[PDB]
């Protein structure tokens, strides 16, 4: 909606899209061990 | 024609003639396994109510790791 | 940042001659945090006008070559001296001085003798007995190796991202390396 | 045959000389002094080294193949990728020693069954690199079993672009298609950069197939990548889309030839004499 | 990433792709 | 293995767990028939 909410994902993408497609393979192979899920945000958009 | 010298091969090591052990060498046949009552003193956990006539022995007798 | 993203810029290595490991430009990057979309939009499409010159200035720059940043330049593919041979005119005519002081003449100083209208020239190769390779200076790294414009970063399969970015990164071992 | 698991494996067990067991006729012909190279250095040898070869010629060694039938194996599937090469000395003794414990004739065959299976799948996927189409063509048609097959507008251009799109994995070995969650992608090499979105760009080149500020560079990136394996007649002229290909074509060629003339340029603004610094600036200013 | 997965059977014990961020606020 | 423990003023036992694969397949091929392979491993003891 607004390019510096998209930037601080106040709102558009969640992780699993903005995110590059191969760290979204490693946090879901290694996340019974190293979790990388918590570091990155995810917009919820009512 | 060269001389046909066959291939060598040895003889299975886990075949049915082996007598194999599971932390040493695979034996083949007739070997001896001794059930002797002086080692069943070695094991005295086993049998405090058992006489000579029955009795708990072992039969294993690898000297690396204890009388029991 | 997939579709407009930020070019990896090289970092050279000027003792091995090879690059050491690209990062992203991140100190050159320009600050929008405080813009509209009227002018938001006017430096993404200044970001996207930068990637396209240095997409146009790799194909017109840099050597088609299937790893990048290799370990090993070819010999055909560095840039080396190659001079004009040195003429060496030389000074003295040698068996007509040894007959000179042979008859008792003592010749001090110094055609350029009076007593011999010989002149020998002597032309010889000033190049190198081999051609160098192994590791190309700075004018061809700057040549070469313009920063890699990355589209849609890290969107592979592992082993099919680039590795030659990463400067632990050593090609023949397929590992990066470590403190011994 | 440098890639070969079974020249490797002679390279590896038998012996770099001639015995009278593997080269059998090469030391007959010097035992019998009838080889054309020196035939009278068999003469010329001492009685231990020249009766020890009669010897093992007329009544000959027998020898273990199983040491050379596991080493065929372990070093093709440490070039197969199917074990590191750190494992091949360990699986190389688990071999070993599960034909040790199972030996019999018909594992000894089944092992000379298997290392003429194990040089022809060497074989088999470094033909497939070199060809490099099986794993991108079965996952470029399954890509394009998602989109749709009939575009409102524009058709002609539509399934002339699909069929340059197989031209791209097909003419070039390194390219590949894949999946990565929702989207299919497209890198030019391996390990390389160029990486379009085939999902993002079907999704934005739809709606502009019959169009005659606007485009994604990804979607820019893939009509780059897809200008050389398309005709003038495979899309239209006046088409945007088909505007913009013949516009990359020419973008192409001029970047070959531009290529080509700073090569010409930097060889003469050296030899002539000029500051490196300022012949590598002004000559991309003039070709940029 | 298959290889850095533990393997439940011979099968890659995967997460799921969505769960790769957080969302949490205070209530939100 | 070297531990060191608190002195304490009666016979004490040390009790180690060597974590093994205790493992049982059980087969019965035909009725009434019941056979089992056992294996254990490292402490290795069984059919198998």
């Amino acid at each position: 909606m607004m390019p510096q909410w998209s930037y601080m994902h106040i709102s558009g993408q969640d992780a699993s899209e903005y995110l590059s497609p191969g760290l979204v393979q490693f946090a879901r192979a290694t996340e019974t061990y190293f979790s990388l899920n918590n570091k990155f945000r995810n917009p919820t958009v009512a | 024609d060269p001389p046909f010298v066959p291939p060598r091969y040895l003889r299975p090591t886990g075949g049915r003639n082996s007598i194999r052990y599971s932390e040493l060498a695979p034996l083949f046949d007739t070997t001896r396994v001794y059930l002797v009552d002086n080692k069943s003193t070695d094991v005295a956990s086993l049998n405090y109510q058992n006489d000579h006539s029955n009795f708990l022995t072992t039969v294993i007798q690898n000297n690396d790791y204890s009388p029991g | 940042s997939k579709e407009i993203p930020t070019p990896y810029m090289w970092s050279y290595q000027p003792q091995m001659g090879l690059a050491a490991g690209a990062a992203q430009d991140y100190s050159t990057r320009i600050n929008y945090m405080s813009a509209g979309p009227h002018m938001i939009s006017r430096v993404n499409g200044i970001r996207a006008h930068r990637n396209r010159i240095l997409l146009e200035q790799a194909a017109i720059t840099t050597t088609p070559r299937n790893n990048l940043n290799p370990r090993s330049w070819p010999a055909a593919l560095v840039y080396q001296e190659s001079p004009a041979p040195t003429t060496v005119v030389l000074p003295r005519d040698a068996q007509a001085e040894v007959q000179m002081t042979n008859s008792g003449a003592q010749l001090a100083g110094g055609g350029r003798p009076s007593f011999t209208p010989r002149q020998a020239i002597l032309t010889l190769q000033t190049s190198s007995s081999e051609p160098r390779s192994g590791g190309i200076g700075t004018l061809q790294f700057i040549e070469e190796f313009v920063p890699s414009v990355y589209f849609n970063p890290f969107s592979g399969p592992p082993g099919h991202y680039p590795d030659q970015f990463i400067p632990n990164f050593d090609a023949v071992k397929d590992s990066a390396d470590g403190y011994d | 045959d440098a890639t070969d698991p079974a020249v490797r494996a002679a390279l590896q067990s038998q012996p770099s000389g001639l015995n009278s067991t593997d080269d059998w006729r090469q030391v007959m012909d010097r035992i019998m002094s009838l080889t054309a190279r020196n035939p009278d250095a068999f003469r010329q040898q001492p009685q231990a080294n020249r009766l020890s070869a009669i010897l093992e010629a007329v009544v000959p060694a027998r020898a273990n193949p199983t040491h050379e039938k596991v080493l065929a194996i372990v070093n093709a599937l440490a070039e197969n990728r199917a074990i590191r090469p750190d494992e091949a000395g360990l699986v190389y003794d688990a071999l070993l020693q599960r034909v040790a414990r199972y030996n019999s004739g018909n594992v000894q065959t089944n092992l000379d069954r298997l290392v003429g299976d194990v040089r022809e799948a060497v074989a088999q996927r470094e033909r497939a690199q070199q060809q490099g189409n099986l794993g991108s063509m079965v996952a470029l048609n399954a890509f394009l079993s998602t989109q749709p097959a009939n575009v409102p507008r524009g058709q002609e251009d539509y399934t002339n672009f699909v069929s340059a799109l197989r031209l791209m994995v097909t003419e070039t070995p390194q390219s590949e298609v894949y999946q990565s969650g929702p989207d299919y992608f497209f890198q030019t090499s391996r390990q390389g950069l160029q990486t379009v979105n085939l999902s993002q760009a079907f999704k934005n080149l739809q709606g502009l197939w019959g169009v005659r500020s606007l485009l994604t560079p990804n979607s820019r990136l893939l009509l780059l990548l897809i200008a050389p394996f398309t005709d003038s007649g495979s899309v239209s002229r006046d088409t945007y889309l088909g505007h913009l290909l013949t516009l990359y074509r020419e973008a192409i060629g001029q970047a070959h030839v531009d290529e080509h003339t700073f090569q010409e340029i930097t060889s003469v603004s050296r030899a002539l004499g000029q500051e490196d610094t300022g012949s590598l600036e002004a000559t991309l200013n003039y070709l940029l | 990433f298959a290889s850095l997965a533990p393997r439940h059977g011979s099968r890659p014990f995967m997460g799921n792709w969505q769960d790769i961020g957080t969302s949490n606020m205070s209530g939100g | 293995m070297t531990f060191e423990v608190d002195p304490m003023d009666e016979p004490t036992l040390l009790y180690v767990l060597f974590e093994v694969f205790d493992v049982v397949r059980v087969h019965r091929p035909h009725r009434g028939v019941i056979e089992t392979v056992y294996l254990r491993t490292p402490f290795s003891a069984g059919n198998a």
